[PDB]
């Protein structure tokens, strides 16, 4: 887990995850993300619209975009604060698409 | 004998993911032969040919 800091706080986590061995290929747009500071308890759900899979091919994080029709402009700050974005770092076979993000072995 | 029954689905009935589809092949007499299968949660592009039941 990474996190990028302003100021007094963390404000942006990149949490990277990755399939157990022998897994069978995890839908993550039916996933959800639950955590706490232990003063508040927010839990996330998968938003289509912040999708970068270009990363897969190397780049920078925590300064990705992402595409509302006829524009780019930054993924973290734009992120509503129920939701949860996807950016695909390493995929063989092009599993992961903007509308179903299937991740498998590797 | 082994022989295989082909039918095309493709707009007769909606088989997207996580759906039931159930049935049977009913003979003139005798038992009939029970489908009964739920297609996968997630469907690749790699894997054209899906075994389902
Ligand atoms: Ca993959």
């Amino acid at each position: 887990v990474l996190g990028n800091h302003s100021g007094g706080k963390i404000n942006w986590l990149a949490v990277l995850i990755s399939p157990n061995a022998g897994s069978a290929p995890i839908d993550l747009s039916q996933a959800t993300v639950m955590i706490t500071d232990g003063t508040h308890k927010v839990i996330a759900k998968y938003n289509s619209t912040f999708f970068n899979g270009t990363l897969k091919n190397g780049g920078s994080i925590f300064e990705a975009k992402y595409n509302n029709t006829t524009a780019l402009k930054p993924l973290f700050d734009d992120l509503p604060a129920t939701a949860f974005g996807i950016v695909v770092l390493q995929d063989a076979d092009t599993s992961c698409s903007k509308d179903t993000p299937v991740i498998n072995k590797g | 004998d082994i022989v295989a029954i082909c039918l095309n689905v493709s707009n007769t009935l909606n088989l997207k993911p996580r759906t039931k589809v159930t049935g049977a092949v009913i003979p003139e007499f005798g038992a009939p032969a029970v489908i009964s299968f739920t297609t996968p949660a997630t469907y690749l592009d790699t894997q054209h040919i899906i075994e389902l039941q």
